[PDB]
């Protein structure tokens, strides 16, 4: 059912489903057809087997501007969270292309943030995998108020936690 | 044994106080100058015993049944403790094996079908903890909410929990100073607090409201924001309204929050949110008013009682399967042992008192 | 009520002035099951915790734990004043002698219960007032009730510079 | 230039008074190759690393990512005034309807490219302003032009005692 916990056990299983696959097919696989991997394929080579923790895997994008609420794809393309790399803490974020072509939002902007906070917290580097086309247009100002946020993290993150850039 | 008049001011302000059934009592004043001066009669025992103070005062920690079980309660007690504040906690570390279990399936199906039927927080707590044991502090006052000390991978840490079987685990005057002195002591020496989340809201009560909670309660908030210690929660049935946000929620500084899937995180209730988003649209056409609600109650209960529109804006960093938390909790605490942070400069805070 | 406000004050940098008449704490079952022991301690915490400049003013009334509560100057008080009329004691003299003489009215306690009257009065005239609290320095001073403004003037001119600090802490754990 | 200049007045405790009018960056080959990724990314450093008060005025122009450079409340500053004639946008109107539209004129392009024009004019009324920025706080207040100078002396009353700081550390690592 859904009215009881059995049934909404397995609802979050169809929605982790939905996340883990977010970003249209035809756009996964042209991808896939250059030397590139997916954004999750990427975040499983840079960190130990196992150690992933996703954050905000459910997180959706709040604009209704130029059609843009007709699709609210899961984690908003971008998948961000924690792992280790060689046994040591790593914080990571890995932009999506196959997801509205990667452009970076609000949403998207606030998980880039979520994760460059726990690294500055707790003390350890951020490796930032990038893949986008550039702003969401749809959201307009939105996308740039994200940048800048990110912005300020990077400069006030400098010489305290490394920070290692990845252009895929 | 006796602690009386001022004396017992001094106890009052250390951290933790172990009493002893029937041998032990404390009191500012006597029964004898009571009589006297209010004419009420009143035994040693009921004034000021060791299971007064450990179920209505608030004042004890732990009524022990002798004194060699009290002495033996204290030395529990500072194993789960530093030394002093400029250490962490003692840890005898041992790496979990994060398979699942047997024991972690039991997290699964441990949330009854039925709202209102309630189940025993104790038995999430363990599952989480090493060797599912869980050293409980004030067992006896304010059973609406459990706090202690468990250990995660050798390392010591507090826990904070509403208890759904007593008093349907609402949030009252007890239950918030309890567990807000208990977030305190835990962040003053470096102790990392697990917070368990299933609240209805807080106790209705001209009583509730005349005794202060407006500022008692607020104590509760002060301590999780004021806090710079790990700070983990998970939601497992219900957060609404105030108490969502008092319970160690990220908007109070939790640094990891995550939510079952039976969780179930709205502003209020769905009738009591019907009644207000639509009460011009149940006006309208009061041929149908209770079909109209009832329908429209549904679909709200379907729509908003869960946790993923919390999960959308990243309230809940991720909403996990039950069986799956102590699994998030050691790799939580992980990363999150090397948190530093720091409140603004200040001689000291002004609490609400 | 105090005790709040004194940490406002402390925390603000705004010294405080306390004027002590305090025969003790107030008796009832209420006040100990509501926690009177958690919650009045909180006001001893306040005191002791504060490092802004601290004067205190015994009136008159000064008994066992309440005095010591009332800013006294063994929590930190800098300048502890006390009028004449002032009578600092562990307890009132009743409460007193019916302790320190028990033993010494139960024999034959025929024709002694006015001779208690006059055991009381010598403990009164003896103990009731400040002088020995005065005598070991509890309190700084003896003062004329007029002398008072002039004793705080001179003593905030002088505590105006006060620097003091607690341990180094993340923060304390008052009783809440 | 500017990113110099802004580090020198905050380390020396000058406050940073911007006004903006910028369409962009400057397209050329050369820029790319010279190094305008990292050495443009200085001014974003300069401004976002400031701790001195900083009050930024948007008069006209304010687009993309030159936008977030120019002072822009999201690196850190403290008071974001726009006129009525500030246009804060991702981009340009054109290359905007371009992207947004992209599939609806390649239908039928026979007698579509006259379209355009309304569509550009739909976006350049609708969003060419100051005041989507405003409804979101990206701007503290949209205000008359003349009325510039008496904000931003308020302001500088208010933030004069402006106290912030960075994560403590040797030094930061910026673009060079």
């Amino acid at each position: 059912d859904i009215h009881t916990t059995a049934g909404k056990l397995a609802d979050l299983r169809r929605r982790i489903e939905e996340a883990t696959h977010a970003g249209s097919a035809r756009a996964v696989e042209k991808q896939h057809a250059k030397g590139k991997l997916t954004a999750r394929e990427r975040i499983d080579l840079l960190l130990d087997e196992g150690s992933f923790v996703e954050l905000d895997e459910f997180a959706r994008h709040r604009s209704t501007n130029f059609g843009l609420d007709a699709n609210r794809p899961y984690g908003d393309g971008v998948v961000t969270g924690y792992g280790t790399v060689d046994g040591r803490p790593v914080a990571v974020f890995s932009q999506d292309f196959t997801v509205f072509g990667g452009a970076l939002g609000e949403v998207y902007g606030q998980k880039i943030v979520k994760v460059m906070d726990f690294a500055l917290k707790t003390g350890c580097p951020v490796v930032g995998i990038n893949d986008s086309g550039g702003a969401r247009i749809q959201e307009g100002v939105a996308s740039l108020g994200a940048y800048g946020e990110i912005f300020r993290r990077n400069t006030h993150a400098s010489g305290v936690i490394p920070q290692i850039s990845l252009v895929v | 044994g006796p602690c009386a008049g001022g004396a017992v001011y001094s106890p009052a302000i250390t951290d933790f106080t172990v009493m002893v059934d029937q041998t032990s009592h404390m009191f500012i004043t006597g029964p004898d100058v009571i009589k006297t001066v209010t004419g009420e009669d009143v035994g040693f025992e009921e004034l000021g015993g060791a299971r007064t103070h450990n179920s209505t005062s608030g004042v004890a920690h732990h009524m022990a049944g002798d004194e060699k079980d009290a002495v033996e309660y204290v030395k529990q007690l500072l194993s789960y403790l530093p030394s002093n504040n400029l250490s962490e906690p003692p840890a005898f570390p041992e790496e979990a094996d994060l398979a699942v279990t047997d024991e972690d399936a039991e997290l699964d199906t441990i949330v009854p079908d039925s709202a209102n039927q309630p189940y025993d927080m104790h038995s999430v707590i363990e599952h989480v903890l090493d060797d599912a044991e869980f050293f409980e502090t004030q067992p006896l006052f304010a059973p609406n909410i459990l706090t202690g000390f468990g250990r995660v991978e050798g390392r010591p840490v507090g826990i904070v929990a509403n208890q759904p079987m007593q008093f349907a685990g609402c949030l009252d005057i007890t239950a918030s100073e309890k567990a807000a002195r208990f977030v305190r002591t835990c962040d003053a020496f470096n102790v990392p607090v697990l917070t368990f989340v299933d609240v209805p809201g807080f106790l209705p009560g001209v009583d509730q409201e005349h005794d202060g909670i407006i500022r008692r309660g607020a104590k509760l908030i002060f301590a999780y924001a004021e806090a710079t210690v790990p700070l983990i929660t998970v939601i497992t049935r219900k957060a609404f309204g105030g108490a969502y946000v008092v319970m160690g929620s990220k908007h109070l500084g939790a640094d990891l929050n995550l939510a079952w899937p039976t969780a179930q995180i709205a502003v209020m209730g769905a009738q009591g949110a019907v009644n207000i988003l639509h009460r011009r649209t149940i006006a309208d056409a009061g041929d149908d008013a209770e079909a109209t609600r009832a329908r429209l109650i549904q679909e709200y209960e379907d729509a908003l009682l869960n946790p993923y529109t919390a999960a959308e804006r990243g309230y809940v960093d991720a909403v996990i399967m039950p069986s799956d938390t102590r699994r998030h909790i050691v790799r939580g605490l992980r990363q999150l042992r090397t948190k530093r942070e720091s409140l603004p400069p200040k001689k000291h805070g002004n609490i609400p008192l």
